């Protein structure tokens, strides 16, 4: 609706966002889907990172988040009757009786 | 002196430091106004049903002596449980204390603390090397958004 | 006169008794009460017991690895050093994880919030740690290069964008045992009584 | 409570602990980033001897 363009979704042939080696140096995964003679234009955000800014024409977010934690919860209960169920022994419970 | 390296000061009129403010611990008093201020209520009205069982039995009635025994471990054993409740409340009350000094803010992360931003206390508390000014800066840095 | 002292001794060594198990109970209750649960990323900072971990080949990890909190870089340290042994590399894999082990899995908000309104026994600590944007890469001269922050800004401004959004992912015990004990006891009593 | 976990050995200072001065020991906690093993690493260099 903004410009009236045609496209072709296609998946990417690494399946990496992906970041650069050290040892080599050379920017993989879709910095190199820019650079290998696919698309010039930038294509993925590869979320927010600093040499990821540094590519042809990265434009603003339109989604603003942050990094939490997922965890999963911890639940627990205690039926019946835990009167007679206590750390000690259940003999004592003996010498009651 | 990151001030005072670039442009020139006088001699200081008065002096100060830094302290924090808060909230006066005065206030939210409990009463019997204010609601489960003691236990839960289902407890209650379960002893209530249980008064109504033991008028019940002295109504249709060697068996009151064991009436009475059951009566008495039962009843016994409630008030031990409110005791060891209340108990375990006052316990972790008196566990926690009101703040007294930054060490005591910088321990318990449950308030939240810092200050106004860029400014001589928080420029002070980035180049503090203590460590209890850093674990302070450090939350701080990191509660910085 | 000793049937007396036989009752008075009965009486203390059930005082004693109770007096005991008081104790035991408070000490039961002290302790379950003392205890918190994880609440903030300096937990999972300090505390080694729970392994936590991330995303490969960056993103988040990138921003471990440009950490200047001091405590971000001891999680990166930590999680460096479990590199080889705990780390996934989609998130599907540390969700699982999440469910089966006592791990911890760091991720953004948006799946956070997709995985906990897809499951109820999944949770979110802390807040927005690292601020982290999401936007769609553009051509040069292309309309949305700018429209970025006109048109597409006009539509989250509708709520377009948050129309998407909220259309994909959306949005006692031991004392009634007693209870029936002592309801047991008066049967009992009945039972006697004839 | 029971310790039970070297995180727990970093929180208790009651309990001395340490290890043998060369070798594996005191050099894998010593570079190490960790918190848990750099304050086990503090503890134990202030009892060195
Ligand atoms: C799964 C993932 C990264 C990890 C490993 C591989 C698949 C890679 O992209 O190099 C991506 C998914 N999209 C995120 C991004 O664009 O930064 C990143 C992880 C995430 O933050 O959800
Ligand atoms: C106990 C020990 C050495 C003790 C004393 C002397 C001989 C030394 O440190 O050279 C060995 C056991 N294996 C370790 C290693 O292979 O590094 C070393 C020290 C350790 O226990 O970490």
């Amino acid at each position: 609706t903004i410009l009236g363009f045609t496209y072709e979704i296609r998946l990417v042939e690494d399946g990496k966002y992906g970041a650069q080696d050290d040892v080599n140096g050379q920017w993989n995964g879709m910095v190199r889907e820019l650079i290998d003679h696919k698309a010039d234009l930038a294509v993925a955000p590869l979320a927010i990172t600093y040499v990821r800014e540094k590519v042809i024409d990265f434009s603003k977010p339109f989604m603003t988040l942050g990094i939490s934690i997922l965890y999963r919860k911890p639940n627990g209960t205690n039926p019946g009757v835990f009167s007679f169920l206590n750390p000690l022994s259940p003999d004592i419970w003996m010498y009651v009786l | 002196y990151v001030r005072e390296k670039v442009i020139d000061f006088s001699k200081p009129f008065m002096t100060l430091g830094i302290s924090i403010l808060y909230r006066k611990p005065n206030g939210t008093n409990p009463g019997v106004f204010s609601f489960l201020n003691p236990l839960s209520p289902d407890i209650w009205m379960y002893v209530l049903l249980a008064y109504l069982g033991v008028s019940v039995v002295l109504f249709v009635i060697l068996s009151t002596r064991i009436v009475g025994g059951i009566w008495w471990f039962f009843t016994l054993i409630i008030i031990s449980s409110y005791t060891a409740n209340l108990a375990a409340f006052l316990t972790v009350e008196r566990m926690e204390s009101p703040i007294d000094s930054a060490d005591d803010l910088a321990k318990q992360t449950k308030i939240e603390y810092g200050a106004v931003e860029d400014g001589a206390t928080m420029t002070f508390f980035k180049k503090s090397k203590i460590s209890t000014y850093d674990k302070m800066w450090a939350f701080m840095s990191s509660r910085r958004q | 006169l000793s049937t007396r002292i036989v009752g008075g001794i009965w009486w203390f060594f059930t005082l004693i008794i109770i007096s005991s198990y008081t104790a035991n109970l408070a000490a039961f209750l002290t302790v379950e009460r003392m205890e918190s649960p994880i609440d903030s990323a300096d937990d999972l900072a300090k505390q080694t017991k729970i392994e936590y971990g991330a995303v490969e080949d960056g993103a988040t990890m990138t921003f471990f690895k440009k950490s200047k909190i001091s405590t971000y870089d001891k999680m990166w340290a930590f999680m460096s050093s479990r590199r080889q042994s705990v780390l996934v590399k989609s998130n599907e894999e540390g969700i699982q994880r999440v469910l089966t082990s006592d791990y911890a899995f760091l991720m953004e908000s948006t799946t956070i919030e997709f995985v906990t309104q897809r499951n109820c026994n999944l949770t979110q600590i802390g807040g927005l740690i690292d601020s982290k944007g999401y936007g769609v890469g553009t051509p040069m001269g292309s309309p949305y290069r700018d429209k970025i922050t006109i048109a597409i800004l006009q539509l989250q401004e509708e709520g377009k964008l948050h129309m998407m959004k909220e259309k994909w992912w959306r949005g006692v015990q031991n004392i009634g045992g007693i209870f029936i004990v002592l309801a047991a006891g008066l049967v009992l009593s009945v039972f006697v009584a004839v």
